[PDB]
């Protein structure tokens, strides 16, 4: 009978249904393709294609239509079809969606939101069932999504494409490339990419403009750069000649970034950003306003005693109001940017700040994954922050539980649901092995080194839970045997999934996080002894408990030792509390 | 040093 509205991501800001839903006909008519973006319209002809479903020559009048175009185009036809619902009123990269009695209407506020208004479409059917709902939609933040700006192996021409596509479907609309180790981008930064480099980048830049991607391209010169006089000239016309070198291929968008050197000279910084925003940017004329990174990028190293540093009064004096900045936040990697934080550094500033947020990246404590959803940012935050971006693992396909949440919570800001965004990402990632990824990323979640580098929502804070209640129960001697059972239940799952898991996930998966599986299931058969040990020491059974607390030893130390990290403060540290 | 501290 009736067609549910399927797990959509980004969350859409207005949906309703207005009907029962209707099956689309093996072929469609299509109007108003000839004057509606490019880009939308390509997305839109694969999903056809890969659905099985024709576009008709002639329009029949016993088929599903679907129009689609931007409120600038003239087309009366796609107008009658969104039934008094529009798209002009929206903001930029906004749309407006409508499937009522057979029709299909998409409108763009603009040729972004045209593709956007597709990859909803996509989203929405399920083996040609669409269910019949009115939507307008748009984004809270207005740039929104990854810099590649890790330490450590840069991801590979074949992640990055993929990538872009990933972030295409999911409304997100930035990519920054700044790899720390791609010697071109800093190490090297005046020398040209070589022919073969420039041909993986004009794919890069392509697929980009494809996906409604801008691709963000970076440089960081602040290891050896010169200021002053002749050295000054040439090194500055060293930016520029590789800013136009990408320029002629088609970037747009460019990033200048000072983090992680020791010169400390902000004025000279601010200096070098406002020549190029001058020479580069503006005289182009087609170019976004540009990006950078200050020396002092986290708001401890930015502000002392609610008062700015040396560098960044002088950096934030100097440096053009058009300029995207970026911070990281109260830490590199922190639990959260409160609102207030905001508050503080776009005021230095004095302008919305785009924020660099250091998760998944873990670049500072490799053995473990972050995949926990976006995490400790303000759902207000939108008020002092215009652009965000994520800093993802070098583990691309990973990343994507992650950068999905980033999509939700940059895309509809005061809707965002940590918890339903992280479910949402596992469910439509990975299909059939779902509930089971659950399981195991559940214990993935949080990122500490247990000095500068804290975020994430923290690892199975419900078996945390128990943990506790059981230790609580046996030092106040009252009967746990209900908990007891309850949890030999949750270790055995662990164990299940994550065996089910190494069987079964694709190999793209399965190599970045093969290391990550056996370290749990060594664990949760650690958290089983750990169990047999409190039972047989209920029991005063001395054999059963020497036995089960060698083996509780022997997964401890394979854990221990191992160069996986996963759980520390749950699964592990649970066979530590019993020994 | 590959992180930033
Ligand atoms: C420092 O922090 C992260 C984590 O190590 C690193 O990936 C990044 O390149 C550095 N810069 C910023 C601005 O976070």
């Amino acid at each position: 009978n009736q067609v549910l509205v399927p797990n959509l991501n980004p969350t859409p800001e207005n949906l309703e249904v207005v009907g029962d839903g209707f099956k689309i006909t093996s072929s469609i008519n299509l109007v108003g393709e000839e004057e509606a973006d490019e880009n939308a319209v390509n997305a839109l002809r694969e999903f056809l294609t890969a659905n099985n479903i024709e576009i008709n020559s002639e329009n029949d009048p016993n088929s599903t239509t679907l129009i689609i175009g931007e409120v600038d185009d003239d087309i009366p036809e796609l107008d009658e079809a969104l039934n008094g619902t529009t798209a002009e009123n929206l903001k930029e990269e906004g749309y407006a969606l409508v499937s009522n009695d057979g029709k299909i209407a998409i409108e763009g506020k603009d040729g972004d939101g045209t593709f956007y208004g597709v990859q909803t479409f996509k989203q929405l059917v399920k083996e040609s069932n669409i269910p019949e709902v009115n939507i307008t939609d748009y984004p809270t933040v207005s740039a929104r999504g990854i810099v590649e700006g890790f330490y450590g192996t840069p991801w590979t021409h074949q992640d990055r494409l993929d990538q872009i596509k990933f972030y295409g479907e999911n409304k997100l609309n930035t990519y920054i490339y700044a790899p720390k180790d791609d010697p071109y981008h800093r190490e090297k930064w005046r020398e040209p990419y070589p022919e073969s480099e420039m041909q993986r980048m004009q794919e890069l830049i392509n697929a980009s403009a494809e996906n409604k991607v801008d691709f963000v391209f970076g440089i960081s010169p602040g290891i050896d750069i010169r200021f002053d006089g002749d050295a000054g000239e040439e090194d500055f016309n060293h930016l520029i000649t590789k800013a136009e070198s990408l320029y002629d291929m088609g970037v747009r968008s460019f990033a200048i970034y000072w983090d992680n050197i020791q010169d400390k000279s902000a004025a000279k910084h601010a200096q070098v950003l406002n020549r190029f925003n001058e020479e580069f940017v503006k005289a182009k004329g087609d170019v976004k306003p540009l990006i950078t990174v200050p020396t002092e990028y986290d708001t401890g190293a930015m502000v002392s005693n609610g008062q700015p540093r040396a560098y960044t009064r002088i950096f934030a004096e100097t440096v053009d109001p058009s300029i995207e900045v970026m911070w990281t936040g109260p830490g590199v990697v922190t639990n959260e940017i409160p609102l207030s934080d905001a508050q503080l550094i776009s005021g230095i500033y004095d302008r919305n700040m785009a924020v660099w947020w250091n998760y998944p990246v873990t670049d500072y404590f490799k053995g473990k994954l972050a995949l926990g959803p976006m995490h400790g940012l303000d759902k207000g935050l939108n008020q002092y922050v215009d652009f965000f971006t994520v800093n993802p693992m070098e583990h691309a396909e990973l990343s994507k539980i992650s950068i999905h949440t980033a999509a939700d919570y940059s895309w509809n800001m005061d809707n965002y649901d940590y918890d339903k965004a992280w479910n949402r990402a596992i469910d439509m990632l990975y299909g059939d092995l779902a509930e089971d990824m659950k399981v195991f990323a559940n214990h993935s979640t949080r990122m500490d080194n247990k000095t500068w580098a804290k975020s994430g929502r923290e690892d199975a804070p419900e078996l945390r839970a128990k943990m506790d209640e059981l230790w609580n129960k046996l030092s106040s001697k009252e009967d746990a045997s209900a908990l007891i059972e309850e949890l030999y239940g949750e270790f055995a799952r662990m164990e299940e999934a994550c065996n089910n898991l190494k069987a079964n996930l694709p190999e793209v998966a399965l190599e970045e996080c093969s290391r990550q599986l056996d370290e749990l299931i060594t664990l949760a058969q650690g958290d089983k002894a750990s169990l047999d040990m409190i039972v047989a020491q209920l029991n005063e059974d001395t054999e059963a408990y020497e036995s089960a607390k060698e083996i509780a030893q022997n997964k401890l130390n394979t854990a221990l030792s191992s160069f996986a990290v996963i759980s520390e403060k749950v699964a592990q540290s649970f066979i530590q509390e019993a020994l | 040093v590959p992180y930033s501290s």
